[PDB]
């Protein structure tokens, strides 16, 4: 938690880093920005790290097994230190993708942020309109007292 | 590596190291903050398998923790953590 | 921003109520279970009073809660289930009084998950084993066992699990001393997914399935299965074993059935209905809870329906076959979350809504005529019974509470100047609008005025051993008013105190001793009426005095104190040697000698140069001084009490000091009390010492459960008191105050708040204050209900269609069925309809509690908004809008449109005059007064309106607006608006070109239930989950502009309450305080966000509270943070309710925390106390 004071500071390297040739640049630098974001949660570091988690997505279409290890790695720290919120809103767009490719990605994305913290999505799920056969808006959540 | 975890149930037994891996994470293999106590399965701690090393399967010396980092995300309520080895056999290594 | 967290008023409702033997004696308690909180009760049954003695904060939501022991104990144990992935189980301990965490296992992830464990609780009747289950798929068992030394043990879990299965209920079979069973209401979802004809979701069953434990062979075994008839909510256990059959009663709609595996067949009876019921008949009836009671001989069950109404049932048996289900009319109640029977009579219930009772069972055994039904009786059509007042409970207790609370508003509107909390509560006939004050309610027993200005009063006793008083000596400046007790109030002369001078002294010295003192001197008069008249010589006036029950200490003009001593004879011993000092003394006073040892040696002597001083009066260093310490001021009195002994300086601005009382004065809190000088006085509380510190304000010092409090009086200027025993008042306060003499009384001791109720017809949504008149505007609206106009056209159609029955016309049921009404407020109101809606205008005094006026609307018609203001067009006339919605439905959701009602509001804010109806396409939702005009959301949209001749004129509109408004908030000409899904939005109304112009928003989604403007650029918000937000707005943002917009609010603080907040307002609460935001919830709590004054504040609290997680972790296994970051990440604010459990802990853990601080542990309680008391009381 001492390293609360010092994220700014570093985060044009891990910029550079996370944009990079090397595979093993950004590798080590999504093992930072985990340990970064799980050493400090309840702080309040949430702009620094969604200025970084803007840098970490991009890579989540990586062939190279440790590195998508560590991108993932990365997201589940930081979906504890930002908020499953901010996690489904990057989540969202490529569910229901045409590619299937980009629908294997962000279900695996979306599982883990179901597994880790199934009860806190009741109040960020967004709003899906009845069809013609199928009912699915959630009213209750209409009421108003 | 034809290496796997347990994950059954856990219950009241708990997990130990021997003295190579000692002060380790049993799940990420870090040294920093020990925070969480280990506990096995039955089946894992039973008769010739009392007391052995969760990771590797040697004699124990001390008790196995998770690390901090992973009792925050909650890697401690998966089940038991024994290493278990598929390329091989029971009384096998 | 950084915020600090404080609880003022706790959560009141109740979701599970056990009853057991829990401190292990032969008495009965009760653990109940707010939301958050765990509680222990006990009800005296020789007063029939429910007194509380634990409170503990779980920092978690409490899901499920039993009690069992085991062969052979006298103690109850508790397991809970929670919203941790966790299983805990607490003991109680008297000795301590506290909850004792003896076990804990984990077995899944945290939050109310689907299909982790925690939601169902069974426990085998013999304290065997216990089983946890999710709502799908997965249940756990442990086995419970004992060692030598009568420890707890617990086991590994066994697993039975069961794939696409619900869960309804779960409960625990009674079979004596066999292998335990559980039993459980299922239903397989696994081939509704896969029929798109939708007729595999009709026609799926319900199953009760039998869950048997191997206790020897360590395994789960599915033992019986068998579909239902029509599907049930919750199973009861019959005691079996040797005290009856072992089976379960399944409540379903309209039947209730007990079943059992082997050859017993199944035996349903019908749940009988109230005859000439107004209720709508297309609904059924279903049994809302249930208790069990056995006795040695016989058990029988209780169970209430949906409107409140009790049946006592029982089984007819055979050898082993139960052939018959009886059912019986008992009494009928508010509806109850749970109900407990206790031995010795009682009934306690926890309604699931509004304040609590518990009953005395005056009648079990029934010499009756009443009817009763049976299972056995041929029917071909329902049973009828007709309801009728209390007449086997007899109400002895009622416990208030402050669930729901749907409005409330801080303000001055009494004329007082401290400020009240309106607060407009419950729920349906049992509504009520609720004034709340701090302090202690009063009891006033007697009140008598007689000329003159009282300056002094006593209550004087005649020997020692008098258990009510004698005299009381009112005397004024000049003359002395001697009277007597006779419950007759007389005024006594022959009681030889004489006082043809003021009386500044009298107290109880010897066996039978009177003493009193005057300027003049001293006067002893015992038994024997003889004068032992003691003078000071010269012309130098005595000052003050100090006496006791051995020792009568004085001080003249100068500071010559004149020590004294009553020998074990009864007479004085003057001392050889006379003390002065430096100056003259402005207070002094001496403590109470103990029945046990001779007398007191401690002494205290203040100063007018802002100093007090000890003396002591050991005889071995008589007048010899021990302890020095000066003040910011000069005092008036002090009070050298008990209740580790204290001293209570009282200076004479308006602050109070107390100290620790030893040679060495270490301690000092302060709390400033002001307006006015500060005169103490000793009284008798709890038969316990008391002090009564008195200003501008009256307050009073005590210990209650060893814990101190200082709470004012609710209650006008006092000028003097005593302690007061009588016949009249055993526990009194002779109180005079300007130009009266009063004798008050107080008996409640906790009660930080103190309330007055008046009730109301329908749920409350919302009121407004009149400015000029200080009156409330409120409006009430009920779904699935009748007006009383509806209601009296269904009384008359239902009467005329019984008089047709064509069958001896003579004898007739009608003319009896139009006169007796029941009272909604006890039988409940009659529930028919689903678009059906029932509202209410009303306006209402705050002072007393009348009704000036009342508008009753039509049937389908339902009022959510209402304002007072004024038009800018007209003059400075006022006007009440309504918005009312017609004909909504809301599941599927769907309206026929709106109205908005304009009234006129004349005769001083007394009378409502019908103006116009203006309609609109939507329900009005929110209605905000703006700039000469008002501003009103329509479902979607956003408008403008005027005022016309004939209807509201609309002026402007913005039609961008997500999903429906439910808020307005204005200043300057910015707009605040809520969202129901979405997060408030921001706009702009540009004059000279008539624009509405969104110009921010938010990036997050919520759920907003309220929201209170800060400041011009901070909005705070609560959510309809439990969370409280602050948004602001960048600095760079301009006004001035033309996902949704492009500029975007900054959240600057998160934090998960627990409860659901429907009120937030920023104010100050306490005279010479700083501004708090008070919030309340839907449970009845009373929650304030205070900031911080400094850096080095801020870091103390924090430590202490990542201090505390650790070392005192909540109690039912969650994590502090995680349950604050429920939602979101929790961001700027610190947990008061966490940093005050400190108070609670352990000596050791005190010391080591201290330690790990810096500092001392009186140091760290002082630190809470001063945050505390600098905002809330
Ligand atoms: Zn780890
Ligand atoms: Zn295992
Ligand atoms: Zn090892």
């Amino acid at each position: 938690e001492m390293g609360k004071d010092y994220i700014y500071a570093v985060t044009p390297l891990l910029e550079d880093a996370l944009m990079d040739r090397d595979l093993v640049h950004r590798q080590t630098a999504s093992a930072v920005v985990q340990h970064m974001s799980l050493g400090v949660y309840g702080f309040g570091c949430e702009d620094s790290l969604n200025h970084l988690l803007n840098y970490v997505w991009p890579n989540v279409f990586e062939t190279s097994p440790h590195v998508i290890q560590a991108v993932m790695g990365a997201l589940e720290g930081l979906r504890v230190a930002i908020g499953p919120c901010r996690m489904l809103q990057y989540c969202l767009q490529g569910l229901f993708h045409p590619a299937r490719k980009v629908r294997d990605v962000y279900w695996k994305i979306y599982n883990s942020i179901y597994i880790g913290s199934q009860d806190a999505l009741i109040a960020h799920y967004p709003r899906i309109y009845n069809d013609d056969k199928n009912t699915y808006i959630r009213y209750e959540l209409d009421y108003i007292l | 590596p034809d290496l796997i975890f347990c994950r059954k149930q856990a219950g009241v037994a708990i997990g130990r190291l021997c003295e190579k891996c000692d002060g380790k994470c049993v799940i990420c293999d870090s040294y920093v903050r020990p925070c969480t106590l280990v506990r096995i399965c039955d089946e894992c701690n039973y008769g010739s398998y009392q007391g052995r090393c969760v990771i590797c399967g040697g004699p124990g010396v001390s008790d196995a923790y998770y690390c901090k980092e992973c009792t925050i995300q909650e890697k401690d309520r998966d089940g038991c953590p024994k290493i278990v080895n598929l390329g091989s056999s029971k009384t096998d290594l | 921003m950084f915020l600090y967290n404080l609880t003022l008023q706790r959560a009141t409702g109740i979701s599970f109520a056990i009853h057991g033997n829990f401190s292990g004696t032969k008495q009965q308690e009760i653990v109940v279970s707010r939301g958050k909180i765990l509680e222990l009760l006990r009800p005296d049954p020789n007063t029939g009073k429910v007194h509380t003695l634990l409170t503990v904060e779980v920092f978690g939501v409490i899901r499920s809660l039993m009690a069992f022991r085991l062969t052979g104990g006298t103690k109850d144990y508790i397991v809970v289930g929670s919203d941790s992935g966790r299983i805990v189980i607490l003991e109680y301990q008297p000795s301590k009084n506290m909850f004792e965490k003896i076990h804990q296992e984990t077995f899944g992830k945290s939050g109310c998950r689907r299909i982790v464990p925690g939601q169902f609780l069974a426990v085998d009747p013999k304290g065997r084993a216990v089983m946890i289950s999710a709502i799908e798929k997965q249940k756990l068992v442990y086995i419970l066992n004992r060692d030598a030394a009568a420890r707890l043990t617990i086991s590994s879990p066994l697993e039975a699990h069961k794939a696409n299965t619900l869960v309804y209920h779960v409960v625990g079979v009674d079979v004596g001393f066999e292998n335990p069973m559980f039993a459980c209401l299922e239903m397989d979802y696994e081939e509704a997914d896969n029929d798109p004809t939708g007729e595999a979701a009709a026609n799926t069953q319900q199953t009760l399935t039998f869950y048997e434990l191997d206790l020897g062979l360590n395994h789960v075994v599915r033992k019986y299965s068998e579909p239902l008839e029509e599907h049930g909510n919750f199973l009861i256990t019959v005691p079996g074993g040797s005290d009856g059959p072992s089976g379960v009663l399944i409540c379903s709609e309209n039947y209730i059935t007990y079943k059992n595996f082997g050859d017993q067949p199944d035996i349903r009876c019908p749940i009988p209905r109230r005859r000439n019921d107004l209720d709508d008949p297309e609904r059924g009836m279903i049994f809302v809870c249930s208790a069990t009671h056995k006795t040695k001989s016989m058990f029988f069950f209780l169970a209430q329906t949906e409107q409140g109404d009790i049946f006592k049932i029982t089984l007819e048996t055979d050898e082993d076959m139960v052939t018959e289900i009886r059912l019986k009319y008992f009494d009928t109640v508010p509806v109850a979350a749970a109900m407990c029977v206790l031995k010795t009579g009682f009934l306690f219930v926890a309604s699931e809504f509004g304040n609590h009772y518990l009953y005395q069972i005056a009648h079990l055994g029934d010499d009756d005529e009443e009817p009763e039904f049976s299972s056995a009786m041929p029917l071909e059509d329902t049973f009828f019974f007709q309801p009728r007042p209390l007449k086997n409970l007899v109400l002895v207790d009622e416990l208030d509470s402050l669930s729901p609370i749907l409005f409330c508003q801080i303000a001055d509107l009494a004329n007082e100047d401290t400020p009240q909390l309106y607060v407009a509560c419950g729920r349906g006939p049992r509504s009520s609008l609720r004034v709340l004050r701090h302090g202690l309610e009063v009891s006033e027993m007697a009140v008598s005025e007689l000329p003159g200005n009282p300056n002094a009063v006593w209550t004087v006793r005649r020997h020692i051993e008098d258990e009510f008083d004698a005299y009381i000596i009112v005397s004024f400046v000049n003359a002395t008013l001697v009277l007597s007790i006779g419950e007759t109030v007389e005024e006594v002369t022959d009681s030889g105190f004489l006082g043809t001078t003021p009386t500044l002294s009298c107290s109880l010295l010897g066996d039978d001793a009177l003493v009193q003192v005057y300027p003049d001197g001293i006067r002893h008069i015992r038994a024997d009426k003889r004068v032992n008249e003691w003078k000071t010589p010269g012309k130098k006036t005595i000052v003050k005095c100090a006496v006791n029950q051995r020792q009568v200490v004085i001080a003249l003009t100068g500071g010559e104190l004149v020590y004294f001593e009553m020998d074990p004879s009864g007479q004085l011993n003057e001392y050889t040697e006379r003390k002065e000092m430096s100056a003259d003394v402005v207070c002094m006073s001496l403590a109470n000698v103990p029945p046990g040892e001779q007398r007191s040696r401690f002494l205290a002597v203040g100063l007018v140069d802002n100093t007090v001083r000890i003396i002591s009066l050991d005889p071995s260093d008589c007048l010899q001084p021990l302890s020095m310490q000066a003040l910011p001021a000069q005092p008036e009195s002090l009070c050298i009490v008990e209740m580790f002994l204290y001293l209570n300086i009282g200076l004479q601005n308006g602050v109070l000091l107390r100290t620790v009382l030893d040679p060495v004065t270490g301690d000092l809190s302060d709390t400033r009390t002001g307006s006015r000088p500060v005169k103490l006085f000793r009284v008798r509380m709890q038969g316990q010492e008391a002090v009564l510190a008195m200003s501008s304000r009256s307050w009073l010092s005590y210990s209650y459960q060893s814990r101190f409090h200082l709470t004012p009086l609710s209650y006008e200027t006092l000028e003097f008191a005593s302690g007061f025993a009588s016949e009249q008042c055993p526990e009194g306060i002779v109180a005079i105050s300007t130009n009266t003499l009063r004798i008050l009384a107080l008996e409640k001791l906790g009660a930080v708040f103190n309330q007055v109720a008046f009730p109301l017809q329908y749920t409350p949504r919302k009121f407004v204050i009149h400015p000029e008149s200080n009156n409330l505007i409120i409006i009430e609206t009920d779904h699935n209900a009748y007006t009383e106009a509806t209601k009296a056209q269904r009384k008359q159609q239902m009467a005329e269609e019984m008089v047709e029955a064509a069958g001896e016309l003579a004898a007739e049921m009608a003319a009896a069925f139009l006169n007796e009404n029941l009272p909604e407020s006890i039988f409940g109101a009659p529930k028919a309809g689903n678009g059906q809606w029932a509202s209410v205008i009303r306006v209402m005094n705050p002072i007393q509690g009348n009704t000036l006026d009342l508008v009753q609307l039509e049937q389908n018609e339902a009022a959510f908004s209402v304002a007072v203001c004024r038009f800018s067009n007209t003059g400075e006339d006022w006007y009440v809008l309504v918005g009312v919605a017609k004909d909504l439905i809301l599941n599927p959701r769907s309206v026929a449109g709106g109205f908005v009602y304009t009234y006129k509001l004349v005769n001083n804010g007394e009378k409502l005059e019908f103006l116009h109806k203006t309609p609109v396409e939507e329900v009005p939702a929110a209605i905000a007064p703006f700039q000469g005009r008002v501003l009103i959301g329509v479902g979607k949209l956003l408008r403008v309106y005027d005022l016309g001749k004939k209807k509201l004129l609309r002026k402007c509109e913005n039609k961008h607006i997500a999903n429906y408004i439910s808020g307005i908030q204005t200043i300057g000409h910015r707009v605040i608006v809520s969202d129901v899904q979405e997060s408030f939005i921001w706009v702009r109304y540009k004059r000279n070109e008539n624009q509405l112009i969104i110009f921010a928003d938010d990036t997050y989604p919520r759920w907003v239930t309220t929201a209170s403007l800060l400041d011009y650029d901070t909005v705070a918000g609560a959510d309809k989950f439990g969370n409280i937000c602050v948004v602001r707005l960048p600095p760079n943002t301009n006004d001035e502009v033309d996902n949704g917009a492009s500029q975007k609010a900054e959240v600057i603080m998160n934090y998960h309450v627990g409860e659901t907040v429907l009120s937030l307002q920023k104010t100050t609460l306490i005279p010479g305080g700083s501004e708090s935001l008070v919030y309340t919830t839907l449970s009845g709590g009373i929650g304030i966000l205070v900031p911080f004054t400094s850096h080095e504040d801020h870091d103390f609290f924090q430590h202490v509270e990542m201090h505390l997680r650790s070392e005192h972790p909540p109690l039912c296994g969650r994590d502090h943070l995680s349950f604050r970051s429920y939602y979101f990440p929790v961001k700027n604010v610190i947990d008061g309710d966490l940093c005050e459990q400190f108070n609670s802990m352990e000596p050791n853990k005190q010391k080591n925390v201290s330690e790990e601080l810096d500092r001392t542990p009186p140091e760290v309680s002082k630190k809470l106390e001063d945050i505390r008391t600098r905002y809330a009381f």
